[PDB]
């Protein structure tokens, strides 16, 4: 029973140019959301469209402590809308630009809740999530990671089954990506790969600004290792980026399990990371349910078509 | 320090 003006709009805290998301508040209840908005035309017009579908049920059909849950989908003659929980931390991008590189503790607990989540997608909603990166990882006021943005996602994905798109994030891409071809879930541990490289050496694995020089690093190049890090670290990161799909770690038919095995995660107890009993190395310092000191000013400091079937969503 | 990326498909 919901539209545009059962919300409060508040503060702009995100825009690509297919949208923008939003805080908002719902009058009815009191509670505070993020409210991603689509023009529906620049969807069916730079051809998002496939894309908002795939976001649209794979937020419905997700239950699972690190993924954004959906409230509210719900339509307008010109938007799409879709009312999600708000991450109140800001994204991961936001805190490794301002404090360089993370401790291994800290880039571990973020890698377990990543693993757990993206186990789930797999086993159990057979979705393989596509473009795992640094803007896409997010924390909620607790400092528990959340995923946001799922328009990139495989569904009907299940075991080793195989894939075509070309899609992702270009730093991100793995190379039997670049390669030209079928590809399956591993390249999810790819992208985690690249995060956890990032979390913990303060830069990207692989660097160039123009794509073609990044693309020949990406299928030419061993990766570097700082001497910082350490030989349990050394090793993941070796496992998650192997060129190689079927040698990489979590490419074989134990998916997440192989991850979760590696002596990176001794002593993670991968049920009490579901239950969300570990301590958040990283609680943020929010004053109110309305305090966006974790997303960028360049957003928050900024002032305020066809009919899509079934589009329209709730929760209770 | 790195640039803010941009999702895409071909
Ligand atoms: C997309 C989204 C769902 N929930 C959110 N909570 C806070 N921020 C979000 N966005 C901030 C900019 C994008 N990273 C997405 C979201
Ligand atoms: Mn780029």
């Amino acid at each position: 029973r919901v539209t545009m003006n059962e919300f409060e709009y508040l503060k702009l805290l995100g825009k690509g140019t297919f949208g923008k998301v939003i805080l908002v508040k719902e009058k009815a209840t009191g509670r505070y959301y993020a409210m991603k908005i689509l023009k529906k035309e620049v969807i069916v017009a730079k051809d998002e469209v496939a894309h908002t579908l795939t976001e649209n049920r794979v937020l419905q059909n997700s239950r699972h402590p690190f993924l954004t849950a959906l409230k509210y989908s719900f339509q307008t003659h010109d938007r799409l809308c879709f009312v999600m929980e708000y991450a109140n931390g800001g994204e991961l991008f936001f805190h490794l630009s301002r404090e360089r590189v993370f401790s291994e503790d800290r880039a571990r607990f973020y890698g377990a809740e990543i693993v757990s989540a993206l186990d789930y997608l797999h086993s159990e909603k057979n979705v393989v999530y596509r473009d795992l990166k640094l803007e896409n990882l997010m924390l909620d006021k607790d400092g528990h990671i959340k995923i946001t943005d799922f328009g990139l996602c495989k569904e009907g994905i299940k075991d080793g089954a195989t894939m075509k798109t070309f899609c992702g994030t270009p730093e991100y891409l793995a190379p039997e990506v670049l390669e030209d071809n079928d590809y399956g879930r591993a390249v999810d541990w790819w992208g985690l790969g690249v995060v956890m490289y990032e979390m913990m050496c303060g830069r990207l694995p692989f660097y160039n600004q123009d794509h073609e020089k990044l693309f020949e690093l990406i299928l030419m190049e061993e990766i570097r290792f700082p001497r910082t890090l350490g030989p349990e670290a050394k090793s993941l990161l070796s496992g998650l980026l192997k060129k190689d799909p079927k040698q990489r770690l979590g490419g074989g038919s134990e998916d997440a399990k192989e991850i979760m095995q590696h002596r990176f995660f001794a002593g993670i107890v991968w049920q009490h990371v579901y239950e969300k009993k570990l301590s958040p190395p990283f609680k943020p310092q929010v004053t109110s349910e309305t305090d966006t000191r974790y997303f960028d000013e360049e957003f928050t400091a900024q002032m305020i078509r066809p009919h899509f079937p079934q589009f329209d969503y709730s929760a209770s | 320090g790195r640039p803010r990326t941009t999702s895409f498909a071909e």
